[PDB]
């Protein structure tokens, strides 16, 4: 019987509160498939090989051919649409300076290598390495090649490095990276000096985060597996199409010139509409499996739309949208038919459990936290932020009053300063 | 006597040629891992033929170098004979009375002509076509069949239009032999980029090669 | 005429499709024996029905026409080919089976059939392929007190399987009477003859029939028509004819390890792949003749009648002329520049139009680049707003049809 | 260009104009018209033509109701971002980026629309950059002063 | 066929018989004797639910 997880009581109280004493940075991989293959198949060519006795019975059907080709080019069209919508959010080609001073954080396997042929990323190039019939048959190229699509996750990042939200609002407004980092905490709800005081620190915590993503992608071959099952269902799909040409459907042979070579025109025609029949639903059943497969990889390319815009472009309050935990920052790659989202995200960590009150009465006044909680270590009580743990002496500029100490349950007594 | 016969006596299907390929194929083969009867020759009993046959030997000099096909063998009917004797390979249909055992001594329906190994053969009648198919290997193990594989390449192919529900070896007088019965069976066969037969999968031996 | 409208917007659309047609035709056939049929149809004797005798025939030139154009056959029946088709084809081995039978019992030769014949003398396989070829023969095989010397099977304990044949005399049981091997109430001998007298009606003489079964295979064939060879070509589209194998392509010599046994090769996909020439031995590969389709790239006609063309994934020499990743592109001045894109091509390209009077193609522009002016200690506030107003429409529903599925098929 | 209202009309347009051609198309019968077969075939020696006319006649309805299927799942598709974009920038003010126009949001009207629905999105955009020197911290008798 | 019979505004070309839908049937017709030409209209407008 399988196990649902660890069980946990955990230690809840009408007086205790727990605040963590410490964070960790944590970076997450997020892989969403964006397109797929733009196949093509002349129903003609596939259905009647090519032959004229063949092609003036297909006409018989009337329409049913020029329906399928229409189908099959929306599908293929709307892949360079899908492109678009992720990559093509930023109006102009961001670059970043020639010198690093991003203060501490190393971005330089993050960033485009011109050692490359095409400069893409060192974790670019990582996804590109591990993700992995000509008669009816046609494959369109896309509109941008990856060429171009590392252009743009250069651009939609070297924005986000040198400016932070302001490229998506409108022209990028340069800001120094340690002090973009100090209004990202501020999001969270974590009060800024704990950036600047510990910023060596939490450098080190990011730095390290990105090292281990190059060692989760070199080393594990189910990491892509969202893409390569895009790919892998294409591929599945063709080869289905493709081999029922082999099939027989109650025809004297499979090979439609065999058929010809054999028989006399009206004893041949017979034989060759059950062929067409066959052909014909094989070819249906596949351009109808493939506009439901174009669907969820539409709303695929939707969602990897709006984590672009909402991820790469800003800063969410959404949870879990952009990552597991407090999101801070996210940082596209791109990958073979998909993108690659790097969820920079703060965690809180080193849980201490302390005595709490909702108010502190004095003078018979109630006073209330204007930001975070009141706490005890046992002799003493201090406000805090809720997010990190940093005490202070209470005060009647971090408190405001209302009402009196009568009205509140749970209410205790301590002095609150007058500074 | 018994041996296990491992992976051996896989043909080529077909005279096609194909590569780098995992084709699938329905046709008599011998089991993968059946268990086949061991002779010494020092004996040619009359025995079955069931479907087809798998026969291979082991020799320091090559003793067998002959068979007898049919229902009666004795050319009571006609009765397929097969010969070498290191200058041609003769091959006979025949109802003339030849002695009932005629070891090599150191109605003529159709006629043709043309340890230290492992002498490997598989015969079939489709159609009433009689199909031989052979490989000889550099291999040296005296007891069982070597485990390991080989894919048997077609000799010979006699439109005769025949019965045959027995055979029986021929032997040089003036060293031993294997048999096992073909069955119909899916095999999945794996052509390599030069178009040999290098591995294979028995479809119907256990649940592990029915997934593969 | 695609669009069906006298005046089309600006875009790219798949017109039609485009492939090189064959130039020659080349038929390939082994060097090899005019047929021996003379020895089965003009034999002085036929065998009797329940003992019918079979003749191979192989290693031969065939001219069937020999045999449908005479008038001397009182049917020719036949399934699975068509009989003037039988000069063009070729086939592994051929069996000729032959046998006289009386006038009225020829309808049980063919598949699909039951009666005394079909059941106890001689059985076709329903999928049978072959014709059916037979004639009165009452002058070669009636005779003055009856010829004695054909009988057929009137009993068996079991019908007959396709091809199956049964010699024996001993005797049938009719009943619950044992026979111990004599005849009695309910047992009886098994043949019966026939006893051709000249004197008989028509449905009662003798008739002759021969049945040829082929054995069409990919194996090697060794009964061919007549049909002459041509000289080979390589490197070019070419229709082709090897053994009977009709196929379109362009013929290549190739690396093909084929063994000393294979004659054909085939694709990952089960395709046809390459071959060994009959007469030359030499292995050749086959690859389809080029083919893609036809992309017409406009601006409107309210703007301007002039047009490119792409050749769709083609290249320029199978067809200014410009080759595209997306396919050979037909115009002019397809000039090196870049601009947003305008008409989409792929693979980067894009096209567009000058009023000089032309159709640019082009790697496209993502947009201007920009080095943001970062430095450690800047940064930039705007001093300034503008409240922007942007229309975005979404589509919300549909036309609500519905069809009355009755009277849509049969209209009443 | 204006076209996404258009384009569904369009679609739907064009899908009707071929289930409609389909009924003049043969299928392998001796004629697209039925009453002329059972105008000239009686009864048995008709029913063999009118069941290629019946079998071909469910084949392309069948067609449009399964492609009318996969179309009404996209507008609804589109329908559910309508709804929500009525919610969250109508009813509300979205901190969403680029969900409700571009820069930061202030407000959005709904317009009508034939099969459709039009925002008018109203954003605040900054507009005239200019540099500044600028510092993490201040220090004064010691202490560190940050902005709030 | 079966339908609305309208005398009507179609003015054919001498030699034509009839006027034609998209299904190929017909939508208008001279009579066969007189120079009458009638629209063809369906009843209820092609049937209709309950
Ligand atoms: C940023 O990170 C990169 C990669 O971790 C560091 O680059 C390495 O620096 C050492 C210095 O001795 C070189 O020998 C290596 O060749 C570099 N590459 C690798 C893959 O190890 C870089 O030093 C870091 N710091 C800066 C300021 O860029
Ligand atoms: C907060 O947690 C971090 C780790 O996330 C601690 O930093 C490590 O501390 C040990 C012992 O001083 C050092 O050896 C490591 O080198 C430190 N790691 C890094 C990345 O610098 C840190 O000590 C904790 N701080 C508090 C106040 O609990
Ligand atoms: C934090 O949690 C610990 C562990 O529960 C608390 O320690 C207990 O304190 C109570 C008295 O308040 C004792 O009765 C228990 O015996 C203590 N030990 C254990 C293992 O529970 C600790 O008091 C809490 N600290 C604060 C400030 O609330
Ligand atoms: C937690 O409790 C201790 C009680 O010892 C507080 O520390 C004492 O504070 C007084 C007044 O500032 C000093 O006179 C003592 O010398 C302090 N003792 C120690 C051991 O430092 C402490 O302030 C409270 N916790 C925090 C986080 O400040
Ligand atoms: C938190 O819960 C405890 C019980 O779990 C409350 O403790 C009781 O407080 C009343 C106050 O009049 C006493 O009469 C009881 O004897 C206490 N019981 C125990 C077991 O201590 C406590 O008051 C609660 N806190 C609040 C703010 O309501
Ligand atoms: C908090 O302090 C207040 C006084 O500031 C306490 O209230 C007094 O308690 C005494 C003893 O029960 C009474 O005689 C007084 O009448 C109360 N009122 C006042 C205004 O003095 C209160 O009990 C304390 N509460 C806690 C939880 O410590
Ligand atoms: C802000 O500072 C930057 C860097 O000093 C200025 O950018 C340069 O401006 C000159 C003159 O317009 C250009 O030729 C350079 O190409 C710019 N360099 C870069 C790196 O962009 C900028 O003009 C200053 N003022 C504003 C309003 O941004
Ligand atoms: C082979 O089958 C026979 C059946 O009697 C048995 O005696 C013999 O032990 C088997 N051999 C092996 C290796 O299982
Ligand atoms: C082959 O011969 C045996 C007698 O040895 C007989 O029982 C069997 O029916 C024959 N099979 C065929 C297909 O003729
Ligand atoms: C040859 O065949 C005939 C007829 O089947 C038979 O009588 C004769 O005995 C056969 N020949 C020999 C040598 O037995
Ligand atoms: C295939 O052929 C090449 C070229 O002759 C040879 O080097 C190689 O060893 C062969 N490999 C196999 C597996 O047969
Ligand atoms: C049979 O005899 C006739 C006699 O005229 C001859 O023309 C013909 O070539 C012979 N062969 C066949 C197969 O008819
Ligand atoms: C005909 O057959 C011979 C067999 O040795 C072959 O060598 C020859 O090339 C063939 N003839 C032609 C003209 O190719
Ligand atoms: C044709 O061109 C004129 C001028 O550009 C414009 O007014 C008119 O609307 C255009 N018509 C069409 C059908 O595009
Ligand atoms: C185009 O075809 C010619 C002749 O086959 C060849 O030389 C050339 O390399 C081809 N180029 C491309 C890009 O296909
Ligand atoms: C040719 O066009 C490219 C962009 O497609 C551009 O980078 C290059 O500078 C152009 N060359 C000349 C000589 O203008
Ligand atoms: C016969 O038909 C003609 C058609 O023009 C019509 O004018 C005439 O009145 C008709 N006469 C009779 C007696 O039906």
């Amino acid at each position: 019987t399988m196990s649902l997880g660890a069980e946990n009581s955990v230690a809840y109280s009408n007086n205790s509160i727990a605040i963590p004493i410490n964070f960790t940075i944590s970076v997450t991989t997020e892989i969403l498939p964006v397109s797929m293959t733009k196949t093509s198949v002349d129903c003609t060519m596939y259905i009647c090989g090519d032959s004229t006795e063949c092609s003036n019975l297909l006409l018989q059907y009337g329409s049913f051919c020029t329906q399928l080709n229409r189908a099959l080019t929306g599908i293929a069209v709307e892949q360079d649409k899908n492109t678009q919508e992720v990559f093509a959010q930023v109006k102009q080609i961001y670059k970043t300076p020639p010198i690093k001073d991003f203060g501490g954080f190393n971005f330089s396997q993050i960033l485009p290598d011109p050692s490359k042929p095409s400069k893409r990323s060192f974790i670019e190039d990582l996804l590109f390495n591990k993700v992995t019939k000509f008669n009816g048959l046609t494959v369109l190229p896309p509109l941008l090649t990856d060429e171009m699509i590392a252009q743009y996750t250069s651009a939609l990042l070297a924005g986000t490095i040198t400016s932070g939200w302001t490229f998506g609002a409108g022209a990028a407004l340069q800001i120094p990276f340690a002090m973009q980092m100090a209004y990202r905490f501020n999001g969270i709800g974590v009060t800024q000096n704990v950036l600047y005081e510990n910023q060596k620190l939490i450098a080190n915590q990011f730095n390290s985060a990105i090292g281990k993503i190059q060692d989760s992608l070199s080393s594990t071959a189910s990491a892509l597996g969202k893409l390569q099952d895009v790919v892998n269902q294409n591929a599945q799909a063709l080869n289905t199409l493709v081999k029922q040409l082999s099939s027989n459907f109650g025809a004297i042979s499979s090979v439609l010139n065999d058929i010809l070579a054999r028989l006399d025109k009206v004893e041949a025609e017979v034989q060759i509409d059950r062929l067409i029949t066959g052909r014909l639903q094989s070819l249906q059943t596949y351009v109808t499996q493939q506009l439901i497969r174009a669907a969820e990889i539409r709303a695929s390319a939707n969602l990897a739309a709006t984590k672009m815009s909402e991820c790469v472009l800003g800063q969410s309050k959404r949870v879990d949208f952009c990552g597991k935990g407090y999101h801070l920052m996210s940082f596209p790659q791109s990958a073979p038919h998909g993108v690659v989202f790097l969820h920079v995200t703060y965690v809180p960590a080193q849980e201490k459990n302390f005595t709490t009150a909702p108010a502190i009465c004095h003078d018979g006044k109630a006073h209330f936290p204007r930001e975070g909680v009141f706490v005890s270590n046992g002799t003493h009580w201090f406000v805090t932020q809720r997010n990190f743990y940093e005490p202070q002496i209470i005060t009647t500029h971090n408190t405001f009053v209302s009402g009196n100490c009568d009205v509140v349950i749970g209410i205790v007594n301590n002095t609150v300063y007058d500074p | 006597a018994y041996t296990n016969s491992f992976t051996r006596g896989v043909y080529y299907p077909d005279k096609v040629f194909r590569s780098s390929v995992l084709h699938s194929t329905q046709d008599l083969f011998l089991p993968f891992f059946s268990n086949v009867t061991w002779f010494h020759a020092i004996d040619n009993p009359v025995l079955p033929f069931n479907d087809g046959v798998y026969f291979a030997s082991t020799e320091k000099s090559n003793i067998i170098r002959g068979w007898i096909f049919g229902t009666t063998l004795d050319s009571k009917t006609q009765s397929l004979l097969i010969v070498n004797n290191a200058t041609n390979v003769v091959i006979k249909v025949c109802e003339f009375q030849f002695c009932n055992d005629p070891f090599l001594g150191v109605n003529c329906t159709f006629e043709y002509v043309s340890f230290k190994n492992l002498r490997e053969f598989v015969f079939k009648n489709i159609d009433g076509y009689f199909k031989i198919y052979s490989k000889h290997t550099p291999i040296n193990l005296v007891r069982d069949l070597p485990q390991g594989f080989s894919a048997l390449e077609p000799l010979v192919d006699l439109p005769i239009g025949i019965n045959i529900t027995r055979f029986q070896t021929l032997l040089a007088l003036h060293a031993a032999y294997y048999v096992g019965y073909l069955q119909p069976r899916t095999f999945l066969l794996k052509y390599n980029e030069n178009g040999t037969i290098t591995d294979a999968v028995d479809c119907a031996l256990d649940p592990l090669s029915e997934t593969k | 005429c695609t669009l069906k409208s006298f005046t089309v917007e600006k875009g790219i659309y798949q017109t039609s499709n485009f492939r090189v047609q064959p130039t020659e035709s080349i038929v390939r056939f082994p060097n090899i024996n005019l047929c021996p049929f003379g020895e089965v149809f003009n034999a002085t004797r036929f065998a009797s029905v329940y003992a019918w005798n079979r003749k191979r025939i192989s290693n031969c030139v065939a001219d069937y026409s020999v045999l449908y154009n005479s008038a001397s056959f009182s049917t020719f029946k036949c399934y699975g080919v068509s009989p003037t088709k039988l000069n063009d084809l070729c086939f592994t081995n051929v069996y000729a089976d032959s046998f006289v039978i009386r006038g009225d019992e020829v309808r049980q030769i063919a598949p699909g059939q039951t009666g005394k014949i079909a059941d106890y003398n001689y059985k076709l396989p329903d999928d049978f392929t072959g014709c059916v070829i037979a004639w009165n023969s009452n002058n070669l095989d009636s005779k003055v007190g009856g010829n004695y010397n054909y009988l057929y099977r009137l009993f068996r304990k079991s019908n007959l399987k396709p091809f199956e044949r049964d010699i024996s005399t001993e005797i049938y049981q009719a009943g619950s009477t044992p026979c111990n091997g004599v005849e009695g109430f309910n047992c009886y001998f098994p043949l019966q003859s026939y006893g051709f007298q000249p004197t008989y009606g028509v449905g009662y003489q003798p008739y002759r029939v021969v049945v040829l079964s082929f054995e069409l295979l990919h194996a090697p064939a060794t009964v061919c028509g007549p049909k002459k060879s041509t000289n080979l070509v390589k490197n070019k589209c070419v229709n082709f004819n090897f053994n009977g194998l009709t196929g379109t392509g362009v013929l290549t010599e190739s690396n093909k390890k084929f063994l000393p046994f294979q004659q054909f090769g085939r694709d990952i996909d089960d395709t046809t792949d390459a071959v060994r020439d009959p007469q030359t031995l030499e292995i050749l590969d086959i690859t389809p003749c080029s083919f893609g389709g036809v992309s017409v790239i406009t601006p409107g006609t309210n703007t301007s009648n002039q047009v490119a063309v792409l050749y769709q994934g083609v290249n320029c020499t199978e067809v200014n002329v410009f080759q595209t990743r997306a396919g050979c592109l037909i115009g002019a001045e397809h000039v090196n520049n870049s601009y947003e894109c305008d008409i989409p091509i792929g693979a980067g390209i894009c096209a567009s139009y000058q009023t000089s009077q032309s159709i640019i193609a082009y790697t496209m522009s993502l947009g201007a680049e920009n080095s943001v002016a970062y430095s450690n200690n800047s940064i930039a506030i705007p001093i300034n707003f503008t409240i922007s107003v942007t229309t975005e429409i979404l589509p919300v529903s549909m036309t609500k049809t519905s069809v009355d599925c009755t009277m849509y098929i049969c209209g009443d």
